[PDB]
């Protein structure tokens, strides 16, 4: 189970339209590290957006000094920007501490001690299948989070508001080219 | 390096003013030719579809059980706003099914764009090699002409000027 | 356990600035003490989180004294509000477990608690090392946290639930 | 190890038709069909139990049609209540599933998911759980057919049938 | 097995000496002990559930106008079930006792394993088998004590605790 054959599954197989696998072989490790990192971050982001638009929110005040509740934070793109500056500073400080000490971003192979639910998959084919599942879900989540953000920007309403309004058909509505 | 490989014609031969394939990468040329042929087939379907949709020809019956019929659907981009949402989803789902499962090479073809897969064939082996190349060139050039034609039709729908008598 | 490097992780590895370790026996004694302290402090920290989150049982802790579970303080003085009979029962259970079921004389700290596939150590020794180090480090962090909680309640006079309010 | 799979007590190798000897080459696809039907029937039986226990989502299945999740009939007529777009979405999703992700042409039924994400290393335990799956699928096929026939003949869903007390057919 | 059930502080505890004498009956005696341990553990959990009033919402027997709440939480709860209900219980457990998980299988290994899997480590497997046996013994004693306490006091465990009648003095 080497890194070069991971992420090449059906139906596309080794899918490199740019041909960078054969002309830039030395940068593949860093590129796959970036791809896996983005995939994990985007999977977390997609789950977070699904949680937000379902109104699964904490009870209380995120910043009682600012008189701001968790429910006051928007469920769309502006939600992270609605957090107080001190809260954003704490979030980025903790995330940087994690990415520098606990899960060093310099660890390109992505093996941060833990495995899949804490277990190493001793079966080679099963290990490869689960790594490919991680990569494919990361790619799908990258596309999904990009689509969610772009759709929110274009429609001007969050995912929950868009779904409540019934704004699903891009053609019959009066907005945009269609 | 890329002369006379089905893109060359007597008026102009290998015509790559941008030099997008002049490097000589066979995989990139195959991808570009696949895109060109796919666009050409879609456009040569779209040209006749648009032409007979604007001519007033409509599929007989009702497009939906609620009462709306094919005759009520207008011509051009306005048609998409009047197709039932279930009907639009069914159209997109059928096209996606074709893209994912049907319109692809699974058994390996002798060139790019051959989707026969040994399942559906009308006797392409009856043609000789020159006739096969002639048919491929006809398909490709019809695809290019139809691409530009459907582009013109979609442009002039938005313009006040119409190219149809 | 010293040879396995248990408890020596990043950033500072084998960290004994005062030279307390002189042979294997003193390390075994100190590691047993540290592990018991870590387990107790982790339980204490989980208890403090539960208390200051307001998650309390419904009913009376001692109906004879009319003491509800909600009347117990969430601070360091909460346990001392438990009636002496209840404290005696708690001490009896703790003594029974720590003398018979999980005897404290077992300096190895291993009592056969295996979680099946969650401790697949016969084929994943890396899991064994990771879990031992995680247990020790969480115990150290919880010891520091419970010391800090006690210090906060002493210096401010108010429990963690109302110190953050 | 597939020919001896699904052979359990008290029947052992039960083949009254003699098709294990008449058509030995058709057994692979017949077992694949049996396993697929068993899985589908197990899911269907769980679905019927969930429906008749009135475990339904809150809201509208299709707000445009003003169709609550609770408005869908519990019995065999519940599939009719789903609008055309919903059925089209189900068909598209399961076409994708059963042609790409878990192809129906794989007659071994092994799609890489294992049993709760794991591969059973012990051959006897794996065989035992495969036999459990097959026997449960057979029982679920019989049960779902019985539920459908009982609803059709009685004219009422399982919830209505139990609530009315019409259990004994005499 | 012979070494199963041997645990500190008692070790091999055979006060009446039925291990060195008549050793051929040990297999069935251990099967009976394990069966009773499992049954008594289930019974103790059932009593705890009953007296905490975790009950199903509805009617146990609508024809008899009997609700799950009407079933006593003590030893009289099994007597409140209708005859048809008891017959259904007996039929289902005749199936689960003769066909599935036969009681004649004295080793107790019905293929379900421990939470669906086999314990690969022999030491861990032996330890958990000893845990099962000791918990079964504790639950046997506990269920007998609970029954005797309810019979003598005349009130269920919930009623016994709520009334404060804990000390029998
Ligand atoms: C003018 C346009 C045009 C031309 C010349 C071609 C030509 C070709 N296509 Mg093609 N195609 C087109 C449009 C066109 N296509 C469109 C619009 C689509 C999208 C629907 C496709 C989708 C498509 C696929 C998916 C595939 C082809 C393939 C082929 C090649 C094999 C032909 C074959 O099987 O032998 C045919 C042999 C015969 C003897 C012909 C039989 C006579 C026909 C069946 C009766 C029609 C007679 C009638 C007078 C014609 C009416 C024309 C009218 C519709 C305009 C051939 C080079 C296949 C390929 O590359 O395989 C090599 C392949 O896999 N095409
Ligand atoms: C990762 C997967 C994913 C998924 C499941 C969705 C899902 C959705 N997106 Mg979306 N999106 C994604 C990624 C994704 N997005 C990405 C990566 C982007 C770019 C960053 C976008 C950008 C985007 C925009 C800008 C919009 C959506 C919209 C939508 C919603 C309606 C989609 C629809 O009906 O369009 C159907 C479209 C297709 C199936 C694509 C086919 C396009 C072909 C090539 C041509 C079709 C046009 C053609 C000229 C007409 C042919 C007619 C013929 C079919 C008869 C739906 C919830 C729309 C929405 O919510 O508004 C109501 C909307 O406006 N998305
Ligand atoms: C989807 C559209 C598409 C695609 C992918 C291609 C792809 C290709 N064409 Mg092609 N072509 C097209 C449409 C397309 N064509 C149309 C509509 C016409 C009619 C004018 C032609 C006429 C044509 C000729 C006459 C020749 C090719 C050739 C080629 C090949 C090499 C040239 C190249 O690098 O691409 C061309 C570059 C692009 C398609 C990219 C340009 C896109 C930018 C954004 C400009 C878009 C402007 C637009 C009008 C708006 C390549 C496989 C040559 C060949 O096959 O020789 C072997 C050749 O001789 N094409
Ligand atoms: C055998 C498969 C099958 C079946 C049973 C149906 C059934 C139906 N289709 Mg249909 N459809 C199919 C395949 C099928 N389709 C395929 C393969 C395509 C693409 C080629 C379409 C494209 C299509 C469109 C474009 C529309 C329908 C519509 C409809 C519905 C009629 C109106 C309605 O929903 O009343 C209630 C009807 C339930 C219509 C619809 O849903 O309108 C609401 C509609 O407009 N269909
Ligand atoms: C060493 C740690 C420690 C200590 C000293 C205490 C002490 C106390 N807890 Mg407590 N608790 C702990 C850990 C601890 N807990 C943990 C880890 C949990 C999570 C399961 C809880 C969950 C908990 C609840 C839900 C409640 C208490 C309550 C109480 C108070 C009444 C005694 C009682 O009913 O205990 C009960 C103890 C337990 C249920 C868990 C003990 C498990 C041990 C540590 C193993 C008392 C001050 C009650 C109270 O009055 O709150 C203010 C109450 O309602 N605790
Ligand atoms: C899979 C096992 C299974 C189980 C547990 C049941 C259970 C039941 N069936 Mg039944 N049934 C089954 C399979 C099963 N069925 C199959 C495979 C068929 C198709 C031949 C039927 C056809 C059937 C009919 C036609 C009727 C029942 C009825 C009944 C109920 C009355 C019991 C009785 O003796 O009536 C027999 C009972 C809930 C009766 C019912 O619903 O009550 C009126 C009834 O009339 N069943
Ligand atoms: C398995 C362990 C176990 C445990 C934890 C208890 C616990 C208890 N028993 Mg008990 N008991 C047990 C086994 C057990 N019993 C057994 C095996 C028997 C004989 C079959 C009894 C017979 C028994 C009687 C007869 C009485 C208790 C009573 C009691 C309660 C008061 C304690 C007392 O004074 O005892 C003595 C207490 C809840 C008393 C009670 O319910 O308090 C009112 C009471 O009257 N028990
Ligand atoms: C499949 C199911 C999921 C479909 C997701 C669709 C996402 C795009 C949505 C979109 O384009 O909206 C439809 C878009 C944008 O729709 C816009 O909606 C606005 C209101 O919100 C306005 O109405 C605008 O006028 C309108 O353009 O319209 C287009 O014309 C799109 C042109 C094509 C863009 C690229 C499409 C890519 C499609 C997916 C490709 C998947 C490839 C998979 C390969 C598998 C190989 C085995
Ligand atoms: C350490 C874990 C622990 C266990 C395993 C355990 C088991 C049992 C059993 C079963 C064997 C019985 C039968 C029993 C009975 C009573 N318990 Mg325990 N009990 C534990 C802890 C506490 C604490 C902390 C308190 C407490 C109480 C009471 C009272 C109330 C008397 C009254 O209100 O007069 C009664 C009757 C409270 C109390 O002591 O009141 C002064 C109280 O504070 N218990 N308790
Ligand atoms: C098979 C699994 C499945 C998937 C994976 C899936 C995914 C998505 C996604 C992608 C994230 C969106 C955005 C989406 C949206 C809508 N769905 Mg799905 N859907 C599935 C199944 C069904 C069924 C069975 C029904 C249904 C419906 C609707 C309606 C209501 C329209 C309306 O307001 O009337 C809307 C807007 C109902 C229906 O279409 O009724 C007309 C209904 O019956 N859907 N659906
Ligand atoms: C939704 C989330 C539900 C909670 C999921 C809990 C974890 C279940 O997830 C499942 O864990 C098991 C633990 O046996 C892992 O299974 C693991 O078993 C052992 C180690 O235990 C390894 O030899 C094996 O290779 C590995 O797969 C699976 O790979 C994972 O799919």
């Amino acid at each position: 189970v080497s890194e070069i054959e991971l992420g090449a599954t059906e139906p596309l197989g080794v899918f490199d339209p740019l041909g960078w696998l054969e002309t830039e072989p030395e940068a593949f490790e860093r590129r796959r590290a970036v791809e896996r990192k983005h995939g994990r971050v985007a999977m977390a982001a997609v789950v977070g957006t699904i949680v937000h638009n379902n109104h699964i929110v904490f009870d209380g005040y995120i910043s009682p000094s600012n008189n701001l509740k968790f429910s006051d934070i928007p469920t769309g793109i502006d939600g992270i920007f609605s957090v107080p500056t001190a809260g954003l500073a704490q979030i980025i400080a903790f995330l940087g501490f994690v990415e520098l000490a606990w899960l060093p971003a310099s660890q390109y192979d992505g093996d941060y001690g833990v495995g899949y639910f804490g277990n190493d998959i001793l079966d080679p084919e099963e290990k490869a299948r689960k790594l490919n599942a991680e990569l494919n879900n990361g790619r799908a989540a990258m596309m999904g989070i990009m689509g969610n953000m772009v759709a929110e920007k274009i429609t001007g309403q969050t995912m929950y508001e868009q779904y409540a309004a019934g704004h699903f058909n891009p053609f019959n509505d009066g907005e945009g080219f269609f | 390096a890329f002369e006379n490989e089905l893109g060359a014609q007597p008026p102009l031969g290998f015509f790559d003013p941008l030099g997008l394939v002049e490097d000589g990468n066979q995989a990139k040329f195959d991808r570009l030719r696949y895109v060109e042929l796919k666009h050409g087939r879609i456009s040569m379907l779209a040209v006749v579809g648009y032409l007979i949709e604007k001519a007033g020809i409509r599929l007989p019956g009702n497009i939906s059980y609620d009462g709306t019929s094919f005759a009520d659907i207008p011509d051009g981009f306005a048609a998409l706003s009047k197709i039932p949402d279930a009907g639009l989803f069914q159209l997109f789902a059928f096209i996606g099914f074709l893209e994912v499962f049907v319109m692809k090479d699974i058994t390996g073809g002798e060139f790019v764009g051959d989707f026969r897969n040994g399942f559906i064939d009308f006797g392409w082996d009856s043609f000789d090699e020159e006739t096969k190349l002639k048919k491929r060139a006809i398909e490709l050039n019809q695809g290019r002409a139809a691409m530009m034609g459907i582009l013109a039709l979609m442009v002039h729908e938005k313009l006040g000027v119409s190219l149809l008598p | 356990e010293l040879e396995d490097g248990i408890g020596a992780v990043a950033p500072l590895g084998y960290f004994d600035p005062l030279g307390y370790i002189k042979d294997e026996e003193t390390f075994i004694r100190y590691r047993a003490v540290e592990r018991k302290h870590g387990r107790v402090a982790m339980m204490a920290m989980l208890g403090t989180f539960v208390h200051n989150n307001g998650w309390t049982f419904d009913g009376y802790l001692s109906p004879s004294q009319g003491l509800k579970f909600s009347d117990i303080d969430s601070g360091i003085g909460g346990l001392f509000q438990v009636p002496p009979a209840g404290l005696a029962q708690i001490i009896l259970l703790c003594g029974f477990v720590e003398l018979a079921w999980w005897p404290a004389s077992n300096l190895s700290g291993d009592y056969g608690v295996r979680l099946g596939t969650l401790n697949d150590w016969e084929e994943q020794p890396a899991k064994y090392y990771r879990q031992k180090n995680a247990e020790l480090n969480n115990g150290r962090a919880a010891m520091m946290g419970i010391l800090g909680t006690f210090t906060h309640e002493v210096i401010t006079g108010q429990n963690f639930a109302e110190q953050a309010a | 190890s597939e020919i001896e799979l699904g052979v359990t007590e008290p029947l052992g190798v039960y083949d009254p038709l003699g098709w294990l000897e008449s058509e030995p080459e058709a057994f692979e696809r017949r077992r694949a069909v049996e396993r697929k039907h068993g899985r589908v029937a197990m899911a269907a039986v769980v679905g019927t139990i969930v429906h008749n226990n009135h475990i339904v989502f809150d809201g509208y299945l299709s707000p445009s049609n003003n169709l609550k999740f609770s408005d869908i009939p519990t019995g065999v007529d519940g599939i009719r209540a789903i609008p055309t777009a919903g059925l089209a979405q189900i068909l598209a999703f399961f076409a994708l599933v059963e042609l790409a992700w878990m192809p129906a042409s794989k007659y071994d039924g092994d799609y890489g998911v294992g049993y709760f994400g794991t591969d059973i290393k012990d051959p006897e335990e794996k065989a035992r759980k495969l036999n459990v799956e097959l026997n449960n699928g057979r029982a679920a096929m019989m049960g779902i057919m019985g539920n459908m026939v009982a609803e059709v003949l009685t004219g009422q869903t399982m919830y209505e049938q139990y609530a009315s007390g019409h259990i004994s057919p005499f």
